[PDB]
RNA sequence: UUAAUAGGGACGGUCGGGGGCAUCAGUAUUCAAUUGUCAGAGGUGAAAUUCUUGGAUUUAUUGAAGACUAACUACUGCGAAAGCAUUUGCCAAGGACGUUUUCAUUAAUCAAGAACGAAAGUUAGGGGAUCGAAGAUGAUCAGAUACCGUCGUAGUCUUAACCAUAAACUAUGCCGACUAGGGAUCGGGUGGUGUUUUUUUAA
């Protein structure tokens, strides 16, 4: 009676992806972004932009079918941070609002055992 | 492939027709 | 950025309107675990209706926890692939594809004042399936060590990583791959490694990282159907 | 059977407490040379068949 | 292989002669490609002329998809075009010469130069006795899986029915009934059968060729001028995949009747009818019955034969019913509807293991269980008669299991200490089994296979599905303890020590491999796990199990499976197990070793450094035994390297026994064809040749209890 | 005549992210194939060029290319310095330790000259994934976020030679003797001891 999706967030500096699949996640069930909930662009990483798409996507959840979703969530990776920031968390949270269950949560952001040189330079970036 | 060109001739010789009866029909 | 104020986009001239729903067609599809696993029933899949839907359920590969599977807390540590091979009736005949565990425990495990030990081996096992398989080791002090550090020499580390390729290569050369997986299930791999480099210098934390199949052979519908342990339809009245 | 193993074990293991003590008691012959037992060694007959399997 | 230059619509398979294979040489001589390039060149030596002849036909398709040109009197090309029919057309002369090549011969053909192909690329393995001298054309049997023969209406002519179906069309067509009829056959069996066979041969029996002076036309005595054959035998190779399917798949269904739906309903008739199924696919199928004396195959012969070509046809194949039925007929529900390639009661087997299997590991021990290994015969798909719930009469009921736990060194340094510690253990694993599980029932019994090593208990477990399993315990220690006893015993007694050493390996070292194998290997080879069942009933009634090993057994059963050629992978039971007698009929075990390549059909192919090593094995012993009175059969393999792991201590009586009784089945065989008569005395011991013969009786029948 | 707490040489078990030649693994970046889906993706303090309905961004199964060894990584290791972090093999070299083995002053300082010599740069081939002087281009609104965004040449890599410059730092000639305590680490060796180990294969 319980059928299990996989909600998978991609939590990036300016922007959050909510992503819902199948167990395989071959097939896609439902895409929302920041950008679709918001009117400006310093606002796609606003957590306020993901608890919007993560509701969007939950409703359109509960159509389908799926009652229940295994949380993967990443951050950007590779050579920027390995950590999701507050948009994924917020996902995160809407998706227990939404109602879905949340079956398991793990954290699958590239880690690089080797990167190649940012783009920063030797002085730095993000001043 | 030497072991199998020595069989092939060994094949040949075993049946190859006594040239008597060429002669004889 | 939705609002009015946005620039204008070329890609905005040309957009295909909604007029289908995508999942009128869509049916769904159970998959099953191999006989291997306690718990075969590891939930369901969809794929669009045959106008075949099998072609795209063949070679579609899933992950999941053993924990799952095997309906212990002992496992949540631990994934298996998974990847379909045959169909019957919408049940869908899986095999193991490959074995990790998440990242945050990887995390966990490694840890500061310690030496880490990883070795790597090729090998086959005796069904052709070529697998390669990643075993993580680490050093830890004895019950009355005062040295806050535990390193190991690197004549210690080659002899201990000499030690895990030629178990690792034994256990899997004599084996099949569904044997394979019995013993992953256990963990017995990772007791002969600390009784096998208990001598050499003592460890912590023995674990088989990964496991990749790197080629298949020829694929065998009556092996596939073994592992999981045809049907007459319906009169058309 | 439970009674037989029970005995069985009793007396391999006095036997082989009493064989580990033995080598490991640091034998010196009659003119005073000091065998050598290597650690871990359990048996001195083990070591006799070493000299003749070497 | 058989293959005549003679006409083949009649029916006799040819058509591929001397001047279709030396003219098929000069066309390659000028040409052959696609781009019209050499591919044989006149420099070339007699072995590579014939091999780029094996592998033109062996490769290129001259019936379907492809056809050959040539100018006799100008490069040859192939074309990609077909006349779906075999042609090697000759622009000079206008003349095809593959026109009495049949399509069905065809297909056989390019099947036998391929196998030789890739038996002339082999490396390993010498392969000119088998290519060229070798006789596979002496037993239709042998060649062909089934033979069916059908007994005509009215055979002093066809009846008016029959005759009729000649019309005046056909004679255009095909000049003679017999070249009409036979291929009606085909056509009606072909499509009949479809997937289920690989090659189809049609044969009239009886056909004469030459007839006296004073005669116009060939005179049968069935045929009274009118028909020259007595009897058409119906001959397949059937393929072991799909021939046992119970539904014959058809087109799917369609809101227009399609033209493929046409002839598929038409064609089976009121067999014909739509069915559904669970993926909601809505086809045209027709469903049969299975059963346990005869193949599926045999039905869909007789009811489509008769159907098209005569409602009077009688047809018949008891040869494979006979042999079916020797198989022993297990008592679960449902037995005699349950085909020869179901292994239904197998599966059942390893599920109530796997039941035990998770129980084991959970309990608690001293030491952790490293695994838990299954090494039966019914584990293996080759006990003799199918397991059955309760049926504890069985002699293979008790099925072995090897248990190993973590490797320690607190194992006891002496072989009774250590054997006693392990029933130690094993009284442990039947201490809280009994406590936790009492639904499962337990008993200990002592095991004396292993010489003069008296302490081995073996735990025996009466399972709640109603299966019975020996549990024995292995340990590292255990090996290099029966070394050490070689090394310290005298130089008289070593021999005698090693021996034991070889049981012991047998049954707990090599025997695990052998399973792992053998039933990997089983799978493709469906038909092999039926032949090797059928094989040990032949030994048992000849009283020749008690010496032979069952390993052995299976080891010698395999042989055709594994290294088929010159014949092809046996697809019926009586193929296999007649493949088998001839084998040993013709096995010089003195000067011949047997070894084989257990793998699956084309890794852990034998290489020229492993094969070498093995035959500089059977040398070394044959020249310390020459005559082979120690050591008769040498079974070698990767599991079996030594080749004395399983054919040791056979006394030279008993192994001249196999290879004296197939040869008289073998010329029992020639001299009277394959009849019931013949099968009922290859069965039946003669028990004279005894010099003392005693006969018991149980006091109860064992039968009932024994799951038959 | 000693055989320098001078030295050289030897022998042995070790030891090292010392070096050269091959070899293996490893995620990550870019690109390509297939695949499910769909409106924006990207980026900034905010925006504009840019890619995107021939499906962008992301999901999943893979493959190819070039770099490169995270976490373990420490007031720890090697090397004359510059510098050196994946596995395995080959080749030669070396510090320290032990030696009841060996030559007997063979040593210290120092010109010219010679070798190596971070990064950058020059000449002629290969390669060219990422970053990226220069150049082109968008925005030029708001002072903590005030100089960012895209394309991107030479370069970043390697082969055969030049260039020989760094805060190339103890901001500090070399050799030798003497002038305070304490415990932490690394390599070697010595004695004791009791835990982990372990047993007639070897170690």
């Amino acid at each position: 009676s319980q059928v299990f999706g996989v909600a998978r967030i991609y939590a990036s500096f300016n922007d959050t992806f909510v992503h819902v699949t199948d167990l395989s996640g071959k097939e896609t069930i439902a895409r929302v972004t920041g950008g679709m909930k918001v009117k400006a662009d310093r606002d796609e990483s606003s957590p306020y932009a993901a608890m919007l798409a993560a509701q969007d996507v939950a409703a359109k959840c509960k159509e389908v079918g799926i009652t229940a979703v295994h949380v993967k969530i990443r951050a950007t990776g590779g050579t920027r941070t390995k950590t999701p920031g507050p948009g994924g968390q917020a996902a995160l949270r809407a998706l227990a609002r939404s109602g879905l269950r949340i079956g398991r949560i793990e954290d699958v952001t590239p880690v690089p055992s080797d990167s190649t040189r940012k783009k920063g330079g030797r002085r730095g970036r993000r001043l | 492939s030497n072991i199998f060109k020595l069989q092939i001739d060994e094949l040949l010789e075993q049946v190859k027709l006594k040239q008597k009866h060429v002669l004889k029909v | 950025a939705v609002g009015k104020n946005k620039r204008l986009s070329k890609g905005k001239k040309g957009q295909k309107k909604r007029v289908v729903d995508p999942f009128t067609r869509k049916e769904w599809f159970d998959i099953k675990a191999p006989s291997t696993f306690e718990n075969r029933n590891v939930g369901k899949t969809l794929v669009n209706k045959s106008t075949s839907a099998s072609d795209a359920l063949k070679g579609r590969v899933v992950e999941v926890c053993l924990a799952d599977l095997q309906g212990s807390e002992d496992h949540s540590f631990r994934k298996i692939k998974l990847r379909v091979d045959e169909v019957q009736g919408k049940n869908l005949l899986t095999n193991f594809h490959g074995m990790d565990f998440t990242t945050d425990k990887l995390r966990s495990m490694v840890r500061k004042w310690q030496t880490l030990i990883e070795a790597n081996v090729t090998v086959k096992t005796s069904d052709d399936y070529v697998l390669r398989i990643f075993a993580i080791a680490f050093t830890r002090k004895q019950a009355n060590q005062v040295k806050r550090h535990s390193y190991a020499q690197s004549s210690h580390i080659r002899a201990i990583r000499k030690v895990i390729s030629e178990i690792l290569t034994k256990e899997v050369q004599g084996s099949t791959l569904a044997q394979l997986t019995s013993k992953l299930i256990p963990e017995v791999i990772n007791k002969e490694i600390e009784n096998a480099t208990k001598d050499i210098f003592p460890l912590q934390n023995i674990h088989v990282r990964k496991v990749k199949l790197l080629k298949q052979p020829k694929f065998d519908v009556g092996a596939l159907m073994a592992l999981h342990g045809e049907e007459k339809g319906k009169k058309v009245t | 059977l439970k009674e037989d193993i029970h005995t069985h074990m009793a007396i391999f293991e006095q036997r082989e407490a009493q064989a580990q003590e033995d080598v490991q008691s640091s034998i010196v012959d009659e003119d005073g040379f000091t065998l050598v037992v290597g650690k871990n060694t359990k048996s001195l007959n083990s070591i006799r068949k070493k000299i003749l399997n070497k | 292989r058989g293959f005549s230059s003679n006409m083949s619509h009649s029916g006799s398979l040819g058509g591929f002669g001397t001047f279709e294979f030396t003219i098929l040489m000069a066309a390659l001589l000028n040409g052959g490609g696609i781009n019209s390039n050499k591919i044989l060149l006149h420099g070339f030596s007699s072995y590579q002329l014939f091999k780029g002849v094996i592998k033109y036909l062996a490769t290129m398709d001259l019936c379907h998809d492809g056809h050959l040109q040539f100018h006799s009197n100008p490069a040859s090309k192939y074309i990609d075009e077909g006349f779906q029919t075999p042609t090697l057309f000759d622009k000079s002369t206008k003349v095809n010469i593959l026109t009495k090549m049949t399509v069905s011969s065809y297909q056989i053909l390019k099947e036998y130069a391929g196998e030789t192909l890739r038996m002339l690329n082999n490396v390993v393995q010498d392969q000119f006795s088998n290519i060229f001298l070798t006789n596979i054309s002496r037993f239709d049997n042998l060649k062909y899986d089934l033979c069916y023969d059908v007994q005509l209406p009215l055979g002093n002519n066809l009846e008016t029915s029959l005759a009729a179906t000649f019309g005046s069309m056909e004679r255009v067509k095909f000049i003679t009934l017999e070249n009409f009829l036979a291929h009606k056959i085909t056509n009606v069996a072909r499509y009949a059968l479809g997937d289920r066979i690989k090659y189809i041969q049609i044969e009239m029996v009886g056909q004469k060729s030459d007839f006296p002076i004073t005669k116009r036309k060939v005179y049968s005595n069935t045929g009274g001028n009118h028909f020259n054959f007595d009897f058409v035998r119906v001959k397949l190779i059937v393929n072991p995949s799909e021939c046992d399917k119970l539904v014959t798949k058809g087109p799917a269904h369609s809101e227009t009747m399609s033209t493929e739906a046409a002839v598929f309903k038409n064609f089976w008739g009121i067999k014909s009818s739509l069915r559904r199924f669970k993926d909601g696919s809505i086809t045209h199928c027709c469903v049969w019955s299975t059963s346990s004396s005869e193949p599926i195959i045999s039905s869909i012969v007789n009811f489509a034969l008769q159907k098209h070509v005569s409602k009077k046809a009688q047809i018949s194949n008891e040869t494979i019913k006979k042999f079916h039925n020797f198989l022993p007929l297990p008592n679960l529900p449902s037995s005699a509807k349950t085909s020869v390639l179901n292994l239904s009661s197998f599966f059942n087997l390893k599920k109530s293991f796997d039941d035990l299997y998770k129980i084991i590991f959970q309990m608690k021990l001293p030491l952790s269980v490293k695994s838990i290994l299954p090494v039966g015969s019914a584990f293996r798909y080759t006990s003799l008669c199918q397991p059955v719930p309760f049926a504890y009469s069985d002699p293979d009921f008790f099925q072995d299991v090897i248990l190993e736990f973590e490797t320690s060194p607190k194992w006891p340094d002496e072989i009774t200490s250590l054997e006693k510690a392990k029933t130690a253990f094993l009284l442990k694993i039947q201490e809280e089994l009994s406590a936790n599980s009492s639904t499962y029932r337990s008993f200990f019994s002592r095991d004396e296979s292993i010489p003069y090593n008296l302490e081995i208990v073996t735990l025996n477990i009466l399972t709640p599905e109603g299966y019975g399993f020996k549990f024995r315990v292995l340990t590292e220690r255990d090996e290099i303890l029966y070394l050490r006893a070689i090394a310290n015993a005298r130089n008289e007694l070593k021999p005698e020590l090693e021996a034991t050493f070889l049981k012991f390996t047998a049954k707990y070292l090599a025997s695990v491999r052998h399973t792992r194998t053998l039933e990997n290997i089983s799978h493709s080879y469906q038909f092999y796990s039926p032949v090797v069942r059928l094989f040990k009933r032949w030994l048992d009634t000849h009283l020749l199990l008690g010496h032979i090993t069952d390993e052995l057994a299976e080891l010698i059963a395999i042989k055709p499976f594994v290294d088929p050629a010159p014949y092809f992978i046996p697809g019926s039971l009586e193929n296999g197990f007649l493949k088998v007698l001839k084998f040993i009929s013709q096995w010089n075990w003195k000067d011949d070793p047997l070894i084989l390549d257990l793998v699956k059909p084309e890794s852990e192919r034998l290489t020229l450094a492993q094969y070498k090593g093995i035959q500089m094995n059977f040398t070394n012993l044959r020249n310390s035994d020459p005559n082979g009175t120690h050591l008769q059969f040498f079974v070698a393999s990767k599991n079996d390297p030594s080749g004395i792991l399983y054919s040791s201590g056979i006394p030279l009586p008993i192994a001249t026994r196999l290879t004296a009784l197939a040869k008289v089945a073998v010329n029992l065989l020639q001299t009277h064809g394959l009849n019931q008569q013949t099968i009922n005395l290859l069965f039946t011991p003669g028990l004279k040749d005894y010099d003392f013969v005693v006969d018991l009786r149980t006091p109860i029948g064992l039968k009932s209890s024994c799951g038959i």
